[PDB]
């Protein structure tokens, strides 16, 4: 088989500038008919894989010509001029010179942008959930940059680690920020023993954590 | 129009069989080398099978002797007969016309499991009671305790797309939980309503939740 190798990440680029993604084969992809059977596709966050370029030089339908591919021998580069926020995702090279086809490991395109503090929102358990005897307290830490962030939960001013589960998004296709959800799940009975539930976010944009709380007995 | 459409995916016990099928608008399978490929999380796409226009079949070692690729030239249907299924065969399966301008479908999920499908419970996420502040308000829906992936959450029938975050699901004790958030102007929420609609195709359920109600 032909092994197709790419780096998992490129260096982060600023909006409007050019990006490169490199791909290596073990073997030439140039056939005796003069055509190089290299193709590139993209998988964007939460979408299905999209063909970009095939036979080295042919753009797929819908693909803008700021995407180009060049190379020779074992070495190819996908160039994306004037990078846009929506370009973020994982770019794959592949070959269809031979059977079987073989695929690269993908390179994630990362965008560099201005720091942004998280927007923090906390939500009590729904009446519906409580009726079933569960109680999930949810916190969103939304649209922040850079990607590094810490979340802590406190119940009556005392840190809580048990029952907390966190999920993080990939880089946003619209504004190049990151978000996270943190959910504290308890039984209805545990929930109803405390009143203050607190989500606190610590991010480089401030020395002080952003704190949101609600009080179960306030209203 | 030109598209490939896979079907047949679902839950199947280890050791079982399952036949996938692929149909098309505008691609005549008999004319091309046709293939099946599969995608597992964070693993690279994996070729599964090919059949040439002349009917020569090809398989990698991972599936050879268990999977068989075949084609109905009259009805224009491509098949993958999966047999002796294994936990590691769990993946999104795509049919593909791999030569020329490559095409593939949307995919069909095959989950090799002893488990049964479980629909989600869907809970609204709205601010707690108290004084208001801010020109924007963030709302959500918690989609809890379902199996297998995936779910889709749609806000006011797609009318709020730009402002939405979809949080990747987490797996705990055999069940997934995910959430979705939307941010909207405070001038018009709660005065006007917002609804999340959650589809979980595996269990054939769609549930709508209104966010003040």
């Amino acid at each position: 088989d032909i092994v197709m190798t790419q780096a998992a990440f490129s260096n982060p680029v600023t909006l409007g500038t050019s990006a490169s993604i490199s791909c290596r084969s073990t073997k030439s992809l140039l056939h005796s008919n003069g055509i190089t059977y290299l193709y590139w596709y993209l998988q964007k966050p939460g979408q299905s894989p999209q063909l970009l370029i095939y036979q080295m030089s042919n753009l797929a339908s819908g693909v803008p010509d700021r995407f180009s591919s060049s190379g020779s021998g074992t070495d190819f580069t996908l160039r994306i001029s004037r990078v846009e926020a929506e370009d973020v995702g994982v770019y794959y090279c592949a070959q269809n010179l031979e059977l079987p086809p073989t695929f690269g490991g993908g390179t994630k395109l990362e965008i560099k942008r201005a720091d942004a503090a998280p927007t923090v929102s906390i939500f009590p358990p729904s009446s519906e959930q409580l009726t079933s005897g569960g109680a999930s307290v949810v916190c969103f830490l939304n649209n922040f940059y850079p990607k590094d962030i810490n979340v802590k939960w406190k119940i009556d001013g005392s840190e809580r680690q048990n029952g907390v589960l966190n999920s993080w998004t990939d880089q946003d296709s619209k504004d190049s920020t990151y978000s996270m959800s943190s959910t504290l799940t308890l039984t209805k009975d545990e929930y109803e023993r405390h009143n203050s539930y607190t989500c606190e976010a610590t991010h480089k944009t401030s020395t002080s954590p952003i704190v949101k709380s609600f009080n179960r007995n306030e209203c | 129009e030109v598209k490939l459409v896979e079907s047949g995916g679902g839950l199947v016990k280890p050791g079982g069989s399952l036949k996938l099928s692929c149909t098309a608008s505008g691609i005549t399978f008999s004319r091309y080398i046709m293939s099946w490929v599969r995608q597992i999380p964070e693993k690279r796409l994996e070729w599964v099978a090919s059949i040439s226009s002349g009917g020569i079949t090809y398989y990698p070692d991972s599936v050879k002797g268990r999977f068989t690729i075949s084609r109905d030239n009259v009805r224009n249907i491509l098949y993958l007969q999966m047999s002796s299924l294994r936990s590691e065969d769990t993946a999104l399966y795509y049919c593909a016309r791999g030569q020329g301008r490559p095409y593939w479908g949307q995919g069909t999920l095959v989950t090799v499991s002893s488990a049964k499908t479980t629909p989600p419970s869907v809970y609204p996420l709205a601010p707690g009671c108290g004084d208001t502040t801010g020109s924007s308000v963030t709302l959500g829906c918690l989609v809890k305790g379902y199996f297998p992936e995936s779910v889709t959450v749609t806000w006011n029938s797609g009318s709020l797309s730009s402002s939405v975050h979809t949080f990747p699901a987490l797996l705990q004790s055999g069940l997934y939980t995910m959430s979705s958030s939307v941010t909207v102007p405070s001038s018009t929420w709660p005065s006007q309503t917002v609804t999340c609609s959650v589809a979980h195709p595996a269990s054939s359920t769609t549930v709508d939740k209104k966010l003040e109600p």
